[PDB]
């Protein structure tokens, strides 16, 4: 539910 | 007296915050500056987990511990980390030019009232007043961040654990490297900062959660923002 947030932490 | 170890995370932290806060957006013009502060904001979110990542055992943390460390913490850090770039002889966040120099009227013109403009100003001076070291700032962003009592954590006690060795830095740091008598309670006078920012989150969210219910105001925003700060 957070992809943009998990991309910018990987 | 401050160890290896403590020495290591302040340098760490400075480095951190020097790579990712700079003293493209749609142009600055009640809602006028909505785009533009929009972006701003949205912009500086990608600064915040920057920042985070680089927090000495942010990475032990699960994925979702991170995320939901990040979506409640991101507001509060920007207007914390926006304090280097604000000037007391005027009000203002002046960020080198005039296009990009913010005051009460630029900031007020984004669908937010003064229910939240007035004490985050009142923040930025209180935390002027306190005339920080840069190695305590950046420490206080990453407590703020690092923060065991935010709603939707799973591993509390690993989260607690990263703070404490934060916590204790900073108390240590205060004590070797902060000038008596402005060390004096120094270390609570900063938690109070971090409770003064949980009460501007909040105020931000219940605004947010109406500018953000009225569709032509959702238009304006970024889809980072609307994930982060939701629909
Ligand atoms: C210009 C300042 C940064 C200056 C800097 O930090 N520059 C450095 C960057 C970098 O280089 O990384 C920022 C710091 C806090 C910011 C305010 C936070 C509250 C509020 C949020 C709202 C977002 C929505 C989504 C609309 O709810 C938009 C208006 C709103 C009032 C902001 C205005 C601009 C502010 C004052």
């Amino acid at each position: 539910n957070h992809p943009m947030l998990m991309n910018l932490l990987k | 007296k401050l160890s290896e170890e403590q020495q290591h995370i302040i340098a760490i932290l400075l480095d951190a915050h020097h790579k990712t806060y700079d003293p493209d957006f749609r142009p600055p013009v009640p809602l006028s500056m909505l785009p533009h502060l929009a972006d701003l904001v949205s912009y500086s979110i990608q600064k915040v987990i920057g920042f985070a990542k680089m927090i000495p055992g942010f990475r032990d943390l699960t994925s979702d511990d991170q995320i939901v460390l990040l979506k409640s913490s991101a507001i509060e850090v920007i207007m914390l980390r926006s304090n280097q770039s604000f000037t007391m002889d005027d009000m203002s966040w002046d960020c080198g030019s005039q296009d990009y120099k913010y005051d009460v009227t630029d900031v007020s013109k984004a669908g937010h009232t003064l229910e939240l403009i007035e004490p985050l100003i009142k923040f930025q001076v209180g935390l002027k007043k306190l005339n920080l070291h840069e190695e305590e700032h950046v420490l206080l962003m990453a407590i703020c961040i690092v923060s065991p009592d935010r709603p939707g954590v799973q591993d509390a006690k690993l989260v607690e654990a990263i703070q404490d060795r934060l916590s204790n830095t900073l108390q240590t740091y205060i004590r070797c490297r902060h000038p008596p008598p402005g060390s004096h309670q120094l270390y609570a006078k900063m938690i109070q900062k971090l409770a003064d920012l949980r009460s501007l989150n909040e105020e931000h969210s219940k605004q947010y959660r109406s500018l953000s219910f009225q569709p032509e105001n959702s238009m304006k925003l970024t889809p980072l923002v609307l994930e982060v700060f939701g629909n």
